[PDB]
RNA sequence: GGUAGCUAAUACCGCAUAACGUCGCAAGACCAAAGAGGGGGACCUUCGGGCCUCUUGCCAUCGGAUGUGCCCAGAUGGGAUUAGCUAGUAGGUGGGGUAACGGCUCACCUAGGCGACGAUCCCUAGCUGGUCUGAGAGGAUGACCAGCCACACUGGAACUGAGACACGGUCCAGACUCCUACGGGAGGCAGCAGUGGGGAAUAUUGCACAAUGGGCGCAAGCCUGAUGCAGCCAUGCCGCGUGUAUGAAGAAGGCCUUCGGGUUGUAAAGUACUUUCAGCGGGGAGGAAGGGAGUAAAGUUAAUACCUUUGCUCAUUGACGUUACCCGCAGAAGAAGCACCGGCUAACUCCGUGCCAGCAGCCGCGGUAAUACGGAGGGUGCAAGCGUUAAUCGGAAUUACUG
């Protein structure tokens, strides 16, 4: 609309792009996990999880899985692939 | 905002001498006092308590030149100052510059005392004084305009001045025109025909 | 009565209502009038009394004394309906306004010319 | 298109016009324009009025400041429409022999000269007087401005201008010639839904239209004044009933014309 | 031949006078589409050429009778720059047009050659004449 | 971000400031977290002009607080220690 | 806008490196970042600048301050001619989720949760500090001002980002409207001002960032209808003037009169006198503080440069603005209106009229001497206002808790 920063909007659609690969990775890579979790392999589990654990920690520190919403998901991970396994 | 009309039809009508054409001779008389004030004067008013009790004021007003909209707002201050309300409103009244003008005789009546504050020929503890309404305080000093000083009119005006009642809560002077406010007026050292439980009552309802 | 009692149902105002609520409970209003007749007013006193009935701004239709002596007052008109009623004149709770909008006031009154509606004769 | 080649080949560039101190040269610098014409103001959204000003000479651009001679008040332009065809259009910069337009609140008439400082005013403009009849009374059983607005903005306009006496109703209009049908029209059309009628008056002048020194006028809105009335715009005029009685009014005397001026 | 004397020298406002219903109108919008304006026309009362196109008549009424007043026009033609008016006829109705011819250094008159000289036809010369 | 700043609690032509702590983003007379002082740009030469709790000023600043270019002028401009 | 291609960064992404951080009882796993300027003795190498340095910026962890989320309780309109309300509903366990607790989500499991201390449902309504009234208790109210909340064409959704579910952003749908070369496009004043419309009624399409305050910037500066001013309106509150003195058996004229006179009335005239305020003319505070150019500081440095700092000198910084205010000129000169007068209610007669015309807040006036109608004289009350109407509290102990 008539007003400079609507370039702020082509703006931001560019990061929304962005994110939403990053972002989709992001979790793609936590569902591994989560299938060898269903699935039974602990080996392959704790195999899924130490390739996403810094995949995780890495976003957080670039601003968008934010602070300890990567610790969530570390923990409760490391909670269940030994909770029976 | 002033009065502006025969000042006499008043103090017939209030029966009383409003001094309001001092000047010279006082006194009144020369103007038919008391028995004529309309048309149908010569008649015998049994007034109501209402009509005293307004009277009373209604004259006090007049022998003042105050308003209504501001001795209104008059009373409210005495009211909420402390003390007998009837005094107090006495003390504001007195206190007017207008007042320490005639009162000090530097004008011949208080309707003379005004076009001098209200044409700038006054001033308080320096500063020239405009509104003929300020409120003079203690050890205030009010004196005729240095420049515009003794003529043709306030000359003749202390003259009559001295050879009158003369107050005694303000010291005057006659060459260097100027009066100090020395103290408040006390209940005692004025009155007349004036009461105050009359004007008081009126402000109640 | 008892506390305990206005504890439970507590005591209650009386609303109040207006002698003159054609609306909006504003000082005035403006309406077309729809007829100009005169009537009779209570047992006691004896005349024509003048009024209109008029269809007011907010739909009220309703009828209106018209003081002073004569009007221009006809047919359809327009004029600004005011309050206070009539006391001969039962149901005539309004006075049109003298003097406003398509109202004539009255001519060569000389006193009280405020209401009536009229401008000083020159001095 | 020949006469228009026509028209182009012989057709004088902007001309000179008289003013009372010079002649006024299309060629030099420092804007001059006059007005001459607050065209019948509709306007889709505005009372506008848009007075239609001429420019004599001088450069004309969007934030300058400029000088009407007349009210002898300095006013500063930045609105000021050019007139791509019977439409208002934004707005540019204008050259010698152009046409601008403005906004008239009041401030405009008709012959008001415009300078960035030359204090003069052009002799031009002919600004002759109305003759009458009228009354609209209104259908529409009122209101009431919107009718009367119209009437009062139909009138900082050239055509016709109106009158009202001190009787708040009783609406006297005067009066191009005798198309007093515009009027009716932009009743109910412009931005005024009003219908109106007409009616015959006992009033032959117009009127003309005073006012000098004071006390003496005060005198005189007060002995003729039954008789007499005020105009949108706030002011003055008189309204008679024949001539003779156009003249004894005037000769009441000694204090002014005649006054049109629209 | 500066940027200044050079835009005053190429500009050109005039009139177009003459007898109520002689071409005023008709001419102008004419005159229009030689100026790029207009890319189609039309005529009057958006009459018998049809297409709502009128046109350039301002107003209304106008456009219910005939022609009311002083619509003005800036378009380019060949070399020039030039300023357009559109004055009335009829004796009552203007006024106006004197007014307007104020505004102009020269004048066209269209004339109905079906009717020859008319009445405001003779009156305008004397007008013009003035000067 | 805390600032100390004016807010215009004068009257028309006869203004009387009033320096404040508040979150920079408000408005000029709106939330603050305390007054701390005035100061009179009318007064004449009299009796008075200012007042600041400067004790309580440096307590701000020193919780990261900055001042305005203006409330600055004031603080210094009456000194400080004298 | 569409295809193809080229290029930089504090844009984007790995790698390195990692703890006082995250996961894990521990052991151990795993995560970051940016550079750009003003300069300058060495030496200077491939003499770009490497290097020395101060300045500004980036990362990570723990704090401070601010701001915001989230929670409980009590209180916060009317209606019972609204008596029952509720399946994610109430809770549990377990995954998921969020910044965070949580039914927030889902799965399964108990069958609960609320309600006459008025749920539910209708009607109304932004809440508060406060405001008007009142002796108070209360009643009424919430414009302007400040705090909180909510909305920004109607409905919906997310994106970006510290923070939005975004007045002057985006997407979808809806109603509307505008442009169009017809294939397609565009917009939302409840921002300032302004138009229409509605109404008894509510303002200029003004000036300026000079001050205060906000955004960016190292800084100057730039942006700022926030703000500061102005215009319009007696809408109010508060001031002030329209003259001050003197003046007669007390004019004419008007008014009543039993005609002897009374009264308007010191009112006017006349005589002296004063000129505020307006009108014309001069002089001229404060709102101004800071910034922009040069000089010194055991400031730091390898350095007298750069940067900061504090004093110092010069030129300068306003919208209001023919400012406020001061001083002269002239001359009572230019400035009084409105309601009321039977009673409550301060204030009276003549005439006209005649239960007509008409007044009236209530009682009540008018059918032949109307202090009540209308006019006139006079009188009373307010005064640049006065009146009417409307609306709230009071009087109303007339919803009475006080009572
Ligand atoms: N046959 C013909 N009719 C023409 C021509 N030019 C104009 N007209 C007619 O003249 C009629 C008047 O047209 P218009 O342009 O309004 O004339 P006018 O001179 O503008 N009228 P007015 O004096 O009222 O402004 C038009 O309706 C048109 O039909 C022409 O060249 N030929
Ligand atoms: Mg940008
Ligand atoms: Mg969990
Ligand atoms: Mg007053
Ligand atoms: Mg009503
Ligand atoms: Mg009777
Ligand atoms: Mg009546
Ligand atoms: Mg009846
Ligand atoms: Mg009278
Ligand atoms: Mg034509
Ligand atoms: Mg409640
Ligand atoms: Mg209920
Ligand atoms: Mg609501
Ligand atoms: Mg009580
Ligand atoms: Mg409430
Ligand atoms: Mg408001
Ligand atoms: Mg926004
Ligand atoms: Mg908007
Ligand atoms: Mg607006
Ligand atoms: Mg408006
Ligand atoms: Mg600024
Ligand atoms: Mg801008
Ligand atoms: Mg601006
Ligand atoms: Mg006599
Ligand atoms: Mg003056
Ligand atoms: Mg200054
Ligand atoms: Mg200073
Ligand atoms: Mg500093
Ligand atoms: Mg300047
Ligand atoms: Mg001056
Ligand atoms: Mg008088
Ligand atoms: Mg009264
Ligand atoms: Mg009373
Ligand atoms: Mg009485
Ligand atoms: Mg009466
Ligand atoms: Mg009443
Ligand atoms: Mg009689
Ligand atoms: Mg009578
Ligand atoms: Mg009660």
């Amino acid at each position: 609309n008539i007003k400079s920063a609507k370039k702020r909007a082509i703006q931001s659609e560019k990061a929304r792009k962005h994110n939403a690969s990053r972002r989709s990775m992001m979790r793609t890579f936590i569902k591994k996990v989560y299938a060898a979790i269903e699935a039974g392999d602990k080996a392959a589990a704790q195999k899924a999880f130490n390739e996403m654990q810094p995949i995780v920690d890495r976003q957080a520190a670039k601003g968008l899985i934010h602070k300890n919403k990567a610790a969530r998901h570390k923990a409760n991970l490391t909670a269940q692939i030994n909770k029976l396994a | 905002a002033r009065y502006l009309g025969p000042k006499l039809k008043l103090s017939r009508r209030e029966g009383t001498d409003l001094f309001l054409k001092s000047g010279v001779r006082a006194i009144d008389t020369k103007c038919k006092i008391e028995q004529a004030p309309g048309q149908h004067g010569a008649r015998k008013p049994r007034l109501s308590d209402y009509g005293v009790q307004l009277r009373e004021k209604q004259k006090v007003r007049r022998i003042y030149g105050v308003l209504e909209r501001q001795f209104r707002n008059y009373y409210k201050e005495a009211a909420r100052l402390k003390g007998n309300t009837g005094e107090n409103l006495l003390a504001l009244l007195e206190g007017r510059l207008d007042n320490v003008v005639y009162r000090m005789g530097f004008g011949a009546t208080r309707a003379e005392a005004r076009q001098l504050v209200s044409h700038k020929a006054i001033m308080v503890n320096g500063r020239v004084v405009n509104i003929a309404s300020y409120q003079v305080s203690p050890n205030d000093v009010v004196s005729i305009r240095e420049k515009a000083k003794k003529q043709s009119r306030v000359k003749a005006a202390l003259e009559l001045a001295e050879q009158r009642e003369k107050p005694t809560w303000l010291e005057v002077d006659a060459g260097k025109m100027e009066g100090t406010f020395k103290r408040k007026p006390e209940r005692s050292d004025l009155s007349a025909d004036i009461n105050e439980h009359l004007i008081v009552e009126l402000y109640s309802k | 009565a008892t506390v305990n009692q206005l504890v439970r149902k507590p005591r209650a105002r009386k609303v109040a209502k207006s002698n003159v609520p054609a609306l909006e409970a504003c000082p005035q209003k403006r309406g077309v009038c729809t007829r100009v007749y005169t009537t009779t007013p209570k047992k006691p006193n004896s005349a024509l009394r003048k009024v209109c009935r008029v269809r007011l701004t907010n739909g009220f239709e309703v009828t209106s004394y018209i003081g002073g002596e004569g009007h221009n007052l006809q047919e359809h008109s327009v004029i600004l309906i005011r309050g206070g009623r009539v006391k001969d004149l039962p149901g005539v709770r309004y006075h049109t306004v003298r003097g406003a909008l398509d109202c004539s006031g009255v001519k060569d009154r000389k006193q009280a010319r405020s209401k009536y509606g009229v401008k000083r004769p020159k001095a | 298109d020949h006469m228009l080649d026509g028209l182009v080949e012989w057709a004088p560039a902007p001309m000179p016009r008289q003013t009372d101190t010079r002649t006024v040269e299309a060629s030099e610098d420092k804007f001059t324009g006059f007005v001459f014409k607050i065209q019948a103001n509709m306007d889709p959204k505005h009372r506008d009025r848009v007075a239609f000003m001429r420019v004599v000479s001088g450069k004309y651009e969007k934030g300058m400041k400029l000088r009407q001679v007349r009210t002898a008040k300095d006013v500063v332009i930045s609105d000021a429409l050019t007139f791509m065809a019977g439409d208002r259009s934004h707005v540019e910069e204008a050259y010698p022999g152009d046409i601008l337009g403005l906004h008239n609140h009041g401030t405009i008439q008709i012959g008001d000269t415009f300078t960035q400082g030359e204090m003069m005013k052009f002799t031009g403009i002919p600004n002759f007087a109305p003759e009458l009849f009228r009354r609209i009374r209104l259908k529409d059983p009122l209101k009431q401005k919107q009718l009367l607005k119209g009437l009062v903005q139909l009138s900082e306009e050239g055509a016709v201008q109106v009158f009202r006496p001190i009787s708040n109703n009783d609406l006297i209009v005067g009066a191009v010639g005798v198309l007093q049908f515009d009027v009716v029209v932009a009743r109910l059309k412009s931005e005024y839904n009003v219908e109106a009628v007409y009616e015959s008056v006992n009033v032959a002048t117009a009127r003309w239209v005073e006012c000098a020194d004071a006390k003496k006028f005060e005198e005189f809105k007060r002995k003729n004044e039954s008789q007499l009335a005020l105009d949108g715009g706030d002011n003055l005029a008189y309204i008679a009933t024949s001539m003779v009685n156009l003249r004894l009014a005037q000769e009441r005397y000694p204090d002014v014309q005649f006054h049109q001026t629209r | 031949l500066s940027p200044y004397l050079q835009e005053v020298a190429k500009r050109r406002t005039f009139a177009i006078i003459s007898h109520p219903d002689a071409g005023k109108t008709t001419i102008t919008e004419k005159v229009l589409l030689f100026g790029q304006a207009i890319q189609t026309a039309g005529t009057v009362k958006g009459r018998g050429s049809n297409q709502h196109a009128k046109s350039d008549w301002m107003e209304m009424e106008k456009q219910r009778g005939i022609s009311i007043t002083t619509s003005v026009m800036q378009f380019p033609y060949h070399d020039c720059l030039v300023n357009l008016l559109d004055t009335p006829g009829h004796e009552d109705f203007s006024e106006d047009t004197y007014r307007t011819l104020t505004a102009v250094d020269c004048c066209l008159m269209v004339i109905d050659a079906a009717k020859g000289v008319e009445d405001r036809t003779r009156k305008l010369m004397e007008v013009t004449r003035l000067r | 971000m805390v600032t100390i700043r004016l807010a215009r609690h004068g009257a028309k032509k006869r203004p009387f400031y009033q320096v404040v702590v508040a979150d920079s983003r408000n408005a000029r007379n709106g939330r603050f977290i305390e007054r701390v002082g005035f100061f009179n740009p009318i007064a004449s030469e009299k009796e008075e002009g200012t007042r600041l709790d400067l004790d309580r000023i440096a307590h701000w600043v020193g919780q990261g607080a900055t001042i305005s270019d203006r409330v600055a002028a004031l603080i210094k401009e009456v000194n400080k220690a004298a």
